[PDB]
């Protein structure tokens, strides 16, 4: 049982963009499908529900086409267009399963989430750069290492190390707005025997441009 | 205390023979029941093939639905009128009195009769069921083999009276269950006790409704495929939609009553000023087949429709207060043919518009109508007939919906509980209170 | 609709203490639900119907409470709770959240783990020259960055970033950027990173030579 | 004759308000207390599986603390019943239907705290009796007690009020209301003369207890089988074939279950002491078995889904079968408290895909599923045993949701109980009960 | 509802290949499967069948290893494995729906179908030539042209008048093989005042190779 | 196994015919199934166990017979009927269809329209030379090819190739090509091109000559 959204990202104020949530592992039919979005660092805010048919769509204090929800059930996925785009509408958007219990409703399975940010900006793929060690570093029991994400619009990216395979030991700090484009960094850290005698790559990735860096960490000669 | 040891090691011991002609008395009264259910909607067909080829002028198809359901209601009335006057109305009141040992079972008589007049009654469009003729047909095709070979005894005569009867109305809805449900709940001399054999009722059940599925398999009587379910804190919802049923039960009795009384009147028990009233009502009905067939025939054809929500508000309540107007017209005027049927499509109608009243009501609950017409559909059953286990399981039957089975039930009591403490009548049992009343008045 | 909101907006305990978070309603509410959100995952159904527990939740959590006040308990607590709570309703229409019980852990002190980075020669050829300096692992948050190139302190274009409480141990960690040009990187040769911490008086430092 | 019928006619359908209400408050408590007691023996299940798991390393340490925790808790079982109600033994379905036929004493003070209690223990040590049995009985003391405690006079209030208490019994012990239903005007019922069962009122009781089933067990079915594939025309006779395999089985596991009470009878000699030591021995065995094969022993509710998917092998489903009867026999004849309904069910399942699976190989142009035939042979030993077809059909089509099936399980069920008939065979449910009133009769 | 089955072609001898079947119109699940192929010019064979579960496969009765029957009710589709494939399977390859009426089955609903090629002689382009009435020949009212496609294989080609725009008269005829080549003969008949006047051109296409010529039909002078 | 054998192979009748194709079994069947095959398309579900007409099925078709034996029936037969019909059981595992029938529109004979062709340029700039001879638009397909170079007889390298029944006027064509190599092909100077149908009993000949 997997909800598995996107299509949200850059769109201009007072547009539109269409959020599509694929969904498998569970019948798609019998189950009402729920937008929740939430806001930056703030709280979670109800969108709209729809039925298994299409057939009884309600949705929050909105106004004409502010959102529309819609649905494929041959296709297993979930439709939100957002129409007249304004900056309270750059948030994250979640899909989610409804159910009851006693009889109720709760929100029983969440998605991950796409990133909607309202701006005029322009696309930027980040750069990555191979932060490794000096050359006047005494290598101790385990060596710090990491890689720097600088220059990129909108939110957000993905640090993984070595494909998820490094999961344990790795911090990845939160990105800091720095005049109209994000930068962030991670440090991963591995014994000194681990290191420089291994393979230790970044795998950074951006959905918003599409683009994808893994920058091996060579030592400085 | 002695006795009960020597009886129930003694149970369930019904005799090879009975057996044997349970098996004989439903391959038949399936057989039977396929052919009135062809020969029906054959006329349903031809009568809709002359509207075809008088398609332009407007008025003149008006009148060629009307005078082709006339002249076959016309047929109908007068086949009853004059060769089995018992084999009018449903003939399910008819068939409870023969198993109290009450009414006579004249067979040669009424299998003709209700055939071949309900053929003319049911195809020409009227607001009246195929139980009834089948049910009917169906205790005197029993009635027959007990005649034809002479069986003797008590368990004989009345267990291929009621299996009869019970792969009747088997066949009637592809519903074996609700067959044998309907004897051991409304059929039974309800009073004394029967030597009517289950297991007997069974085997006749059994082969009517495979003789049904030669002939109509892969075809179902009503679709609407599976439902959402129904939370527990809906379920006052369905008592709520029993009680408003258990009110309008007895209420629908009065009139169905009231109405045989008024039509009385018109005819005088004269043959002829009925017969002409007869086409006067089919022809009706064949005019109303065309302009808004939703307020006639069956009524099987709108429940699917009225289920999935198609209807608005307004149209569903025009469609019930003309079915009520219809079906009252039809059955009460004595035509062959069931009230059964009817009474599930105006449930429908009923739930329906209590689903849709409550969806906007309760945005909470996430209801869909659908479920609410699927309480409500037996629920008529349940008040003014009174046979509320056979209406639950009957429903079930054709909507293969158990999901919604404690809804169903509880609505279907509510219809049971206020049915009884507002006055109201078995229905079946008050036609025969009424025509068994008539003989020594 | 119901404005839910909930009793305190950060609370900060030492696991196995009994913990107790509440869900006020602007109306009366029946079978709220309570959900959580550890950091940067999605939220995950926790409770509901008032006191259900999902399946797979420890069983150390508990729900109580009708009309006014709901709440949501967690006897003995443990530091893999750390998580913005939110309860929310759905016996009225429209159904409404509330704001969150953002629970944080009281543990014992942690050193910070200080590592100097040097802007890398891809970036030396684009124009930028980042110096990065991680602090990982401390207890607690409460952290200072300096920065002296060639023993000079410089304040400008340091931008600072922390993470959330860690899931399973329970420390932060702290990322600093200091910015600089190809020319102006070039024109100094030793760069520290000064960290004082409560488990330090003397600060931890790092540094290293350009040439 | 005629003129009392049309005053009858008119007064048909007409039960008392106080009946109704009554009914109404009977199913409730009824439900209640089956939801306890199937919560009871559920928490004993996973105690004794609490402890395999302190013991796992050591084999036959392991394999001796399930015996005596099986044994200590099924002796438990055997003493409360011989020592405080000799009645609520076995089924105690046998019981209910003497207590409808004014035939048997209701003694709830007794039963009520003996069944509940007793097959607590001799359930939760995982003998392979069912729910039913306890509930059904426990449903039918239930609802005498409130016809003592607020005193209803007549025929109409003790009849109906017995009926819904053991009918709102076995709705709760399969959240089937049908099923409970179907079985008092099939099998409880009075067989032979007319009695004051108020019909509407049994709803009422079963609607109640089904409502508080459904409050603690909501949104997990007891079994899980999904929607199968359907039966065309041409494989009815394959069913019919299956009908009558249980048909001439049906009575031959009465006379074992009947012989294996009276077999039993010689190791205890109506000895106490020599019963619950047989009890803990018998009760022991279920909770090794529990371990070593748990197939052979528990319930049985739970190779059901298991067995109609086709995942055993034919090899092992014989196997299932014929120690199970062995199980089955030892637990139920041996007059623990629990009922010999459940075990029947899985009994059925496991014959019915065996069946299934031979159909299926020998032809493949029917497209057979042996599942399907699982199914239909899942309510059949209870059509053949116990003779109560329309109960198990209706039981069945409740907890499979299977419908599409709704022929194939007839005709095996009707085969089931015409062969059954023509084999000597007698309702099971009725054979004790003439048992028990017989040797009431014959010791004066 | 349809069927869809790819993945046909060339293969050369003792090699193998996974056809595909894609389904959409209705529940895939609760339906029997089927495979069946049709030799050029001879009668219908039955392949083998799966039921939704997968639990019950059955070929005909042909060898160890030669057919590996198999779905996913999750792509909605169905695969048929070829092993050492061999002249007699070079045949058009469908796949059915199965359904019943009283017991005995049909197969219901067939797809479009694939034609597996066995062969071990190579995929080579066909050579276009017009074919002009001569410097004798005398107009009637009817005139007749063409095109000879030689020299090609596997099969198909399209051969399309005026792009399609002249399909009254035309005679496509069947290809002939001989020593490992194609060879067929299109030809349009058009009136006398039609042609030459008029400009008659055909268009072949062969995709196996890239191959897409229009050759237009001068008169012989 | 079951080996259902169709004992009219090929045959021709006009539109509004009693047409009665036969199926005949190897051992003992029931409910067997028809499909149709129009040329160049998929078998649809034509008629099923026995006799039961399809869901589009024009109603002039039919059928009956049982056991050993049975047959379809086109009561007044129309143009869109042609096409090829295969009966297919499966009561006994496994399933086989027949050999076929190919149902064909009986029409008025015609002399076909014969169309010879010099090689193009192009085809001897490659050293080839094909003798293409066109016979289109006849009743029946009994026809009789030849050549004819330098006035004698030919039988190497000749390839005819029928069609399949036509749509729009229920005849038959037929290409003949004549191979040749450039040098063979040069050496000669009249190739005629010789047509023996049933519509006359001296042929259709057509014939050039290089000079």
């Amino acid at each position: 049982v997997r909800l598995l959204e996107s299509g949200g990202g850059l769109v201009q104020p007072g547009g539109s963009l269409k959020l599509s949530c694929a969904a498998s592992g569970f019948d798609y039919s019998r189950y009402w499908m729920s937008w929740v979005r939430q806001a930056p660092g703030k709280g979670l805010k109800w969108i709209g529900e729809i039925n298994p048919v299409s057939s009884t769509i309600n949705y929050t204090p909105s106004l004409k086409d502010k959102f529309i929800i819609s649905r494929d059930n041959a296709k297993d996925t979930l439709y939100l267009q957002i129409s007249k785009v304004r900056s309270e509408d750059t948030a994250l958007y979640y899909c989610a399963r409804l159910y009851y219990g006693y009889g109720y409703w709760y929100f029983d399975v969440w998605g991950a989430g796409t990133t909607v940010t309202v701006s005029s900006a322009k696309t930027t793929p980040p750069s990555v750069y191979p932060l490794a060690p000096g050359s006047a570093a005494a290598a101790a029991s385990m060596v710090t290492l990491g890689c720097l994400v600088k220059g990129y619009f909108p939110e957000p990216v993905t640090v993984t190390w070595n494909s998820g395979s490094l999961a344990a030991g790795v911090h990845t700090f939160p990105a800091v707005l720095q005049a109209a484009l994000y930068t962030l960094s991670s440090s991963v850290t591995v014994p000194s025997s681990s290191w420089p005698s291994e393979t230790v790559t970044c795998n950074v990735a951006h959905p918003a441009s599409s683009t994808k860096v893994d920058k091996k960490i060579v030592p400085r000669a | 205390r002695r006795q009960l040891i020597r009886q129930l090691l003694e149970r369930d011991k019904t005799p090879l023979a009975i057996l044997f002609m349970a098996a004989v008395v439903g391959t038949l009264v399936g057989l039977a029941a396929v052919a009135f259910d062809k020969g029906v909607a054959w006329l349903q067909n031809q009568r809709m093939g002359a509207l075809v080829h008088t398609a332009d002028n407007y008025p003149l198809l008006l009148t060629v639905a009307f005078l082709c359901s006339a002249v076959l209601a016309m047929f109908g009335y007068f086949l009853v009128r004059k060769y089995a006057p018992e084999a009018g109305g449903s003939g399910i009141p008819e068939i409870e009195g023969a198993l109290e040992d009450q009414r006579p079972v004249r067979w040669w008589r009424v299998l003709p009769v209700k055939f071949f007049g309900g053929l003319g009654t049911l195809g020409g469009g009227m607001v009246l069921g195929r139980e009834g003729p089948t049910v009917q047909i169906g205790g005197n095709i029993g009635r027959m083999v007990l005649d034809i070979f002479r069986l003797k005894g008590d368990e004989a005569r009345h267990t291929l009276l009621a299996t009869g009867a019970a792969a009747g109305l088997a066949a009637a809805f592809n519903a074996p269950l609700a067959g044998i449900l309907f004897i051991i709940e409304q059929m039974r001399p309800q009073f004394r006790y029967t030597l009517i054999s289950i297991k007997a009722v069974f085997i006749g059940v059994i082969m009517s409704t495979i003789m049904y599925r030669i002939f109509n398999h892969e075809v179902a009587l009503i679709d609407v495929g599976k439902l959402s379910d129904a939370p527990l804190n809906t379920l006052w919802l369905y008592l709520i939609l029993g009680i408003i049923f258990g009110i309008f039960g007895p209420i629908f009795n009065k009139w169905v009553l009231g109405m045989q009384d008024l039509l009385h009147r018109v005819h005088g028990g004269n043959i002829t000023k009925w017969v002409l009233m007869g086409g006067a009502i089919g022809g009706l009905c064949g005019l109303l087949g065309f302009v808004a067939p939703a307020t006639s025939g069956g009524g099987f054809n709108l429940i699917p429709i009225a289920t999935a929500g198609n209807f608005s508000m307004g149209m569903l309540v025009f469609i019930f207060v003309a079915r009520v107007i219809t079906t009252l017209l039809c059955f009460s005027s004595g035509a062959p043919g069931g009230i059964f049927a009817p009474m599930l499509a105006l449930g429908t109608v009923l739930g329906t518009a209590f689903g849709m009243v409550a969806v906007e009501l309760f945005p909470q609950y996430h209801l869909e109508a659908g479920t609410f017409a699927i309480a409500g559909m037996g629920a008529l059953l349940a008040a003014s007939i009174r046979a509320p286990l056979t209406g639950i399981i009957l429903v079930l039957e054709m909507t293969d919906n158990y999901q919604l089975i404690l809804p169903m039930i509880i609505t279907g009591l509510g219809a049971t509980l206020l049915a009884q403490f507002t006055g109201g009548k078995p229905l079946y049992s008050a036609i025969l209170a009424r025509t068994l009343a008539k003989q020594e008045a | 609709d119901i404005v839910l909101t909930q009793s305190p907006a950060i609370m900060s305990a030492a696991p196995g203490d009994k913990v107790t978070m509440t869900c006020s309603a602007s109306s009366s509410v029946s079978y709220i639900h309570w959900y959580q959100q550890k950091s940067g995952t999605s939220p995950k159904r926790w409770i509901y119907d008032t006191s259900k527990l999902t399946s797979g939740v420890p069983v150390r959590f508990s729900g109580s409470g009708s009309g006014t006040s709901y709440s949501l308990t967690i006897n003995t607590m443990e530091a893999e709770d750390a998580a913005t709570y939110y309860c929310q309703q759905w016996s009225s229409h429209p159904q409404t959240f509330g704001g969150g019980t953002k629970l944080e852990i009281l543990r014992a002190d942690a050193a910070p783990t200080v590592s100097i980075f040097p802007p890398s020669s891809e970036q030396l050829t684009s124009g930028g020259a980042s110096v990065v300096c991680f602090l990982n692992n401390f207890y607690p948050k409460d952290i200072n960055v300096k920065w002296k190139i060639d023993g000079s302190e410089r304040q400008n274009g340091v931008l600072n970033s922390w993470t959330d409480q860690d899931s399973k141990d329970s420390t932060y960690s702290m990322s600093s950027t200091l910015t600089l040009t190809k020319d102006e990187y070039e024109r100094h040769n030793s760069y520290t990173c000064e960290a004082t911490h409560k488990t330090s008086t003397s600060p931890i430092v790092k540094s290293f030579n350009r040439a």
